[PDB]
RNA sequence: UGUUUUUUUCUGUCUCGUGCC
């Protein structure tokens, strides 16, 4: 039954905070940079190594005001929390690809209105 | 039934795979790729010249396309369209060339169809920077350039756009050949305009827009990939030096790690030496690999100068600081990063090769049959004594006297040896007793250390002191490694031969047989039984399948060179299985005819055996002609095929000078006399011989000439080594 | 997807423990138990940020053992069915494609790819291209896909991807 | 130029009578 196509998901995720590549991707870096200092320290794992080449390779931009500016124009629109990390992540180009892509965008907006936002968001791209 | 049943050989079949056959017109297209792809870094072939080897390349793989030649098939049987006798890696190195070839025209032959679609579809799209399908030509014919003619067409089809429905600085080309000949011959954009307004007419208020983009159109360009191929990997001086880390892991242990300040290591230390890049991948891995050659500050700089405008005035100034950071970005995106991936391609390219050298080296070194028969040539063999003990401390040591036939006549256990502390005499008792128990030919002794080694030195004492090699004459034990029969005996042909055994038989038993034959053991083996011999520690880092292919091919021309007995793969459980690794014959084929015989019980009565009976296919004995041996026509045990056998003949009559009437089989002065010793060598002349197979044959006889009259004169000629005797290094 | 969610969790600290540093060995118990770890409720977990409190620690009855209730303000990671994501293919085999969907691996079956992406044993680099060669897929490429199904075994998710979706490739 | 050993908590039934603080 949980399938994020048709917006359900369960009450303990329901009320969670979404994150961003960019935004993992930084606060990853800076607990990096925190624990590399202060010798005598266990070292990080495999498993930080990959999360960080990981997001490392989908940063659309380094600038923390970029995610708050990306993030402050979109939570000012009717989408809920889950369309807030796709569509700021993926980057469509079209109004229609990102229709395809998440079918909950058909017939929820109409197509000017959701190109005008992809077409800003490619513009606040590094 | 496509492997058995099939019209061409098995192992020509799986030669040329990517390469079904090759063509009159494609066979030229071949040899030249194999002649320039044959040795690029290393001296390889450089023998067989240029011109030369090409044109015996090509001429192999001729034969190997029309006749459904092999490595070993080609090699021997077409002595003169291929090197004669140039290396042994002639054949293998032909098919492995051929292959290449096609593959690389199958390749340019893709990206054509694709850049005159490419084309088709811009001009129907824009004829209703610009997109012109003028590339797809050069791609196509870029055969040779693999690397960098994919680069190219990745670079034009990230340019183009890749879209399939259903004015800024020095031009790529321009630059290109400007930084290619080393002089640049085209500036930047020399106009009034600087990046202030070309960063207006796109929507960004940023001066690196045109950045991107010439960086983009530098990297997928391939003239530059051209450009920056082999200038550093044909010379790249890599810095070995270990860092904070390293240089406590490694111990001096890796490439990276031994030489604390040893840099300056250049291609021909990696490439040559496989054992330096083995190190550096190994050390490349976990800790951390010192491979720099630090010869670009000065390379890059002179690129620098060229596409750039000279004068500073605006303008001038303007336009030669875009080209400059133009350059940059080129250089940032795929410069410096292209070529270091091309170095550790290279250098990981050569410690495989390295790795293969030194595998086939080990093969052919531990693989030539070396027996130790009667006399180093009563009964057929000598009786191998083989002693495989376990300590010599009291314990049980295997001790089988197998037969010279490939089989194990007894055996028996010496647990009494000097167990006791002080006991001289019960292992010199049963020493004895074990000799008089049987009458062996040979004593074969294993060692593990000292006391394994004075053990078999006490043994040999014992039996020579008392004559009991064979119980009315002393008999020298040969020292024998345990090294062969101790993987032999836990493998499985000893637990078919032995299921209610100890281990002591069963490597006595492989012992014996690795003394009496080691073609047997090695043809009768899996081939996971060859893999389980290290060949050396290089091999593991570089890729196993080329040693594996290695090993198989030169099984598979020792073979050849010694050939196979029918009568041997028949009855004899202990010399079958033989057919797998021949010249034509695949293991497919091999298995095939041997059901066949076991079913059918039809021996090896001649040459003719498989193309009578309709067990082979006229493809597989004509390639196979020169491998397949029989007991008994005459010339059936030999080299000598059907479509040489009136030649043969022939010669045998004119040496002996016998009389000439249908000799197949009834005159036996010519062929008996001959086969029992030379007759008459210089009545048989080679350039005769020649004309008379120009004349009636279709084939010059200058080279075949010589290996006819081996053939007429001894039959079922092995190529093996002689028995090696342990030395005082080698033995121990 | 990744996510900030505030989590608790208590670990026992044994009395050798005790002295100025209690805070700080509490902390530093807690950060190496649940970190990388992984449950079915609320998925994979990458790291903590931050810690909001330190629990009460109740002493129990006749152990020294005591344990503290802590509430850690950790991120998680735990995707869901019909989610579409940017991973990177890993190895190209003709059973199906392996990919990384950070600390996650799927897996795409030829069944899945359409037709047109055929196969190229011949090319030592294993990869797939059409009649046309004009798009081409390998290793190391960011290429998209479509989280059709979950799994966890035994704390170790492993879902699986699908291509039957348009605009799913080079972006 | 040598020196012989390694296995371990078992476990018992239901009923009646007598004596003692």
């Amino acid at each position: 039954e949980e399938d994020a196509s048709q917006l359900i998901f369960p009450k303990e995720f329901e009320t969670a905070e979404t994150l961003l590549n960019s935004e993992v991707h930084m606060l990853l870096e800076h607990r990096k940079q925190q624990n590399e200092s202060a010798e005598d320290e266990q070292e990080l794992s495999e498993v930080f190594m990959k999360t960080l080449n990981y997001t490392a390779r989908f940063s659309r931009f380094k600038n923390r005001e970029t995610i708050a500016s990306v993030r402050s124009l979109l939570l000012q629109k009717k989408l809920h929390k889950f369309e807030l990390a796709c569509l700021a992540n993926l980057c469509p180009e079209t109004a229609e690809e990102s229709k395809a892509l998440i079918p909950s965008l058909e017939g929820r907006f109409e197509d000017e209105e959701l190109q005008q936002i992809l077409d800003d968001i490619q513009t606040k791209r590094s | 039934n496509e492997i058995r049943a099939t019209d061409l050989p098995e192992r020509f079949q799986l030669r040329s795979i990517p390469v079904k056959g090759a063509e009159d017109d494609e066979l030229e297209e071949e040899a030249d790729w194999i002649y320039r792809n044959a040795f690029a870094t290393p001296t390889i072939s450089l023998s067989r010249k240029g011109p030369s080897t090409i044109q015996k390349i090509k001429e192999a793989l001729g034969f190997m396309r029309n006749q459904h030649f092999e490595v070993p098939f080609i090699a021997f049987y077409r002595k003169e369209y291929v090197e004669p006798e140039l290396h042994i890696n002639d054949l293998w190195r032909v098919w492995q060339w051929d292959e290449k070839w096609t593959q690389l025209r199958i390749r340019k032959e893709n990206l054509t169809r694709l850049f005159e679609k490419m084309q088709a579809y811009q001009y129907e799209q824009i004829s209703a920077i610009r997109a012109l399908d003028t590339t797809d030509m050069e791609r196509l014919k870029d055969v040779q350039s693999m690397d960098e003619l994919k680069d190219v067409y990745n670079h034009f089809l990230l340019y183009y756009g890749r879209d399939i429905p259903k004015k800024f600085g020095l031009t790529p080309e321009q630059f290109g050949e400007n930084l290619r000949d080393s002089y640049q011959r085209h500036e930047t954009e020399q106009f009034p305009a600087e990046p202030l307004e070309l960063a207006k007419d796109t929507p960004e208020a940023v001066l690196e827009g045109a950045r991107y983009m010439v960086a983009l159109q530098i990297a997928r360009e391939p003239l530059v990939r051209q450009v920056l191929r082999q200038t550093f990997q044909e010379r790249a001086k890599l810095n070995i030096t270990p860092t904070k880390k390293g240089r406590k892991d490694v111990d001096e242990a890796h490439y990276a790690y031994s030489f604390k300040y040893l840099k300056n290591k250049p291609v021909k230390e990696l490439r040559d030496d496989q054992f330096l890049k083995i190190c550096l991948a190994e050390d490349e891995g976990l800790l951390t690999t010192d491979i720099s050659i630090d010869l670009k500050g000065t390379y890059f700089e002179e690129i620098k100068q060229f596409y750039y405008r000279d004068e500073f005035s605006h303008q001038v100034q303007e336009w030669n600081r875009q080209r400059t950071m133009a350059i940059e970005r080129a250089l940032q995106q795929f410069l410096y990063v292209q070529m270091a991936k091309e170095l550790k391609n290279k250098l990981l390219a050569e410690a495989k090769e390295y790795v293969i050298k030194a595998c086939s080296r080990k093969l052919y070194n531990w693989l030539r049959v070396a027996p130790y028969r009667p006399d180093q040539q009563q009964g057929k063999g000598i009786r191998v004594l083989g002693i495989a003990f376990s300590s010599a401390r009291d314990h049980p040591v295997f001790c089988a006297l197998v037969n010279g036939e490939g089989e194990v006549t007894d055996f028996l256990r010496l647990p009494h040896f000097t167990e006791e502390r002080e006991k001289k005499a019960q292992d010199i008792e049963t020493l004895k007793k074990f000799l008089l128990n049987k009458k062996p030919h040979v004593v074969t002794v294993a060692g593990e250390n000292r006391d394994a080694q004075m053990l078999i030195e006490d043994v040999k004492r014992i039996v020579h002191e008392l004559d009991q090699g064979q119980q009315l004459s002393s008999i020298g034990v040969e020292l024998v490694d345990n090294e062969l029969a101790i993987l032999y005996m836990n493998s499985k042909k000893s637990e078919a031969e032995f299921r209610d055994y100890p281990p002591v038989l069963r490597q006595a038993v492989s012992l014996a047989r690795r003394i009496q034959d080691p073609l047997i053991e090695f043809a009768q083996v899996c081939s996971e039984d060859i893999l389980c011999l290290k060949f050396h520690p290089l091999q593991e880092h570089v890729v196993k399948e080329e040693l594996l292919n290695a090993l198989y091919c030169e099984f598979i021309n020792r073979v050849n060179e010694v050939g196979v007995d029918v009568n041997r793969a028949i009855a004899h459980p202990y010399s079958q299985a033989l057919i797998q690794y021949v010249c034509g014959l695949g293991p497919r084929k091999g298995t095939h005819l041997l059901k066949i015989l076991k079913q059918n019980n039809t021996r090896l009565e001649s040459r003719t055996q498989l193309v009578t009976m309709c067990h082979m296919g006229p493809k597989v004995f004509m390639n196979c002609a020169g491998f397949l041996k029989i007991d008994t026509e005459v010339l059936d045990g030999s080299r000598v095929h059907p479509e040489t056998y009136e030649w043969a003949r022939k010669m045998a009559v004119d040496a002996l000078e016998y009389d000439e009437s249908a000799e197949d089989a009834n005159p036996a002065g010519a062929l008996e006399e001959i086969l029992e010793n030379p007759e008459r060598l210089k009545d048989l002349d080679l350039d005769a011989f020649a004309e008379e197979l120009e004349r009636q044959g279709y084939g010059d006889k200058h080279i075949t000439l010589y290996d006819i009259r081996a053939e007429l004169s001894c039959r079922y000629k092995d190529l093996r080594t002689a028995y090696r005797s342990p030395n005082t290094e080698e033995i121990f | 997807m990744f996510y900030h969610i505030s989590l608790e969790h208590e670990i026992l600290l044994h009395p050798r423990y005790f002295g100025p540093n209690l805070l700080n060995t509490v902390k530093q118990k807690l950060f190496t138990e649940v970190e990388g770890t992984c449950t079915g409720k609320y998925g994979f977990v990458i790291a903590v940020t931050t810690i909001d409190n330190i629990g009460a620690g109740v002493i129990q009855p006749g152990r020294g053992f005591v344990l503290y209730p802590v509430k850690y303000k950790a991120i998680v990671f735990r995707p869901f069915k019909g989610e579409v994501v940017d991973a990177v293919v890993t190895q190209v085999n003709k059973v199906g494609l392996f990919t990384e969907i950070g600390p996650m691996s799927c897996f795409i079956s030829r069944h899945s790819i359409p037709s047109e992406m055929e196969f190229d044993p011949n090319s030592n680099p294993p990869c797939y291209k059409t009649m046309d060669e004009d798009i081409v897929i390998q290793q190391d490429d960011e290429i998209r896909l479509k989280i059709v199904g979950t799994r966890v075994d035994k704390n170790d998710i492993f879902a699986i991807g699908s291509l039957m979706d348009d605009y799913l490739g080079l972006v």
